C-alpha cells in the first residue's frame, strides 16, 4: 500500500510540475503521497509553487501537503514562490501557515529572495506576515543590503522600517 | 568572493555567456544562484567521491583535476583550485566546454531542477547591462 502511495507520489511530482490539475486531483484521490520527494528533495508543493500553478498549490494544501517542507537546499515552497514572483501562491502559502522567516542552507529567508528579484508586492506581503528585515544570511547580508547591491531604489525605501 | 545578482549578470555578460549555445543570460545567472548562491568559493562533496567547485560547481571526476578524486578525467584540463577565484574566467571557460558538446545546461542539476522551464529572464531584470 505505502508502495502504491510512493508510486503515485512520483506521478504526482510530474503532474504538479506540469500543471495538470485533473491528473493531480485523480492522483490524490487514488492515494498519492502528497509529500512525495524527488531526487532534489522537492515535494509536489515545491514544484507547483516553482512553476506558478495556483490551483494545484491550493489543492495540495487542502489534502495535507506540508507547507514548510524543505528540499535539499533548505528551500520551502514559500522560498520558491518568492523567487519566481508568484504573488497569489505566496498569499495561499501564508494562509496555510508557511513560516515567513524559514531559513535555507545559506541563511536566506523568503524576504532575502523576493528582495533579490525585486518583487515589491511580494516583499510587502512578507513584511505584513512578519518577515525579519534584520535577518542576515550566511554572508552577513540583510534584504536591505541585497537591494543596495542591485541598485533597487524602490526596495531600499520599502525595506526601511 | 560572493557576487550580487546584477553584478554577476554583468560579469557573465562580459564573459560572452548571453545566448551562448542558445542559452539566454538569465539561465547562467539562475544556475549560479542554485548551484552556489553566487559564491566563487563554494565546494560540495558529491555521492561518488567527487567534489563540485566554484560558482558553477564544476565536477572533479569529469571536468577539473583536484588530485583527490578516483577516476579523474579532467576534460577541461584545469586544476579545480583555478575555479575558486574571484575572477570567473576559468569557470566560464569550463562551462562553455561542458555546454558545447551534449545536452546543454542539463549538466547542472540545480539548473534542471530550478531554472529549466521557468521565466529565466527574471534573473537579469533590474540590472544595468
Amino acid at each position: 500500500h505505502h508502495h502504491h502511495g510512493s508510486d503515485l507520489g512520483k506521478k504526482l511530482l510530474e503532474a504538479a510540475r506540469a500543471g495538470q490539475d485533473d491528473e493531480v486531483r485523480i492522483l490524490i484521490a487514488n492515494g498519492a503521497d502528497v509529500n512525495a520527494n524527488d531526487e532534489y528533495g522537492s515535494t509536489p508543493l515545491h514544484l507547483a509553487a516553482l512553476m506558478g500553478h495556483l490551483e494545484i498549490v491550493e489543492v495540495l494544501l487542502k489534502y495535507g501537503a506540508d507547507v514548510n517542507a524543505v528540499d535539499h537546499a533548505g528551500h520551502t515552497p514559500l522560498h520558491l514562490a518568492a523567487i519566481q514572483g508568484h504573488l497569489e501562491i505566496v498569499e495561499v502559502l501564508l494562509k496555510y501557515g508557511a513560516d515567513v522567516n524559514a531559513v535555507d542552507h545559506h541563511g536566506q529567508t523568503p524576504l532575502h529572495l523576493a528582495a533579490e528579484m525585486g518583487h515589491l508586492e511580494i516583499v510587502e506581503v512578507l513584511l505584513k506576515y512578519g518577515a525579519d528585515v534584520n535577518a542576515q544570511d550566511k554572508f552577513g547580508k540583510t534584504a536591505f543590503d541585497i537591494s543596495i547591491d542591485n541598485g533597487n531604489e524602490d526596495l531600499a525605501e520599502i525595506l526601511q522600517k | 568572493k560572493v557576487f550580487g545578482r546584477c553584478e554577476l549578470a554583468a560579469a557573465m555578460k562580459r564573459h560572452g555567456l548571453d545566448n551562448y549555445r542558445g542559452y539566454s543570460l538569465g539561465n547562467w545567472v539562475c544556475a549560479a544562484k542554485f548551484e552556489s548562491n553566487f559564491n566563487t568559493q563554494a565546494t560540495n562533496r558529491n555521492t561518488d567521491g567527487s567534489t563540485d567547485y566554484g560558482i558553477l560547481q564544476i565536477n572533479s571526476r569529469w571536468w577539473c583535476n583536484d588530485g583527490r578524486t578516483p577516476g579523474s578525467r579532467n576534460l577541461c584540463n584545469i586544476p579545480c583550485s583555478a575555479l575558486l577565484s574571484s575572477d570567473i574566467t576559468a569557470s566560464v571557460n569550463c562551462a562553455k566546454k561542458i555546454v558545447s558538446d551534449g545536452n546543454g545546461m542539463n549538466a547542472w542539476v540545480a539548473w534542471r531542477n530550478r531554472c529549466k522551464g521557468t521565466d529565466v529572464q527574471a534573473w537579469i531584470r533590474g540590472c544595468r547591462l
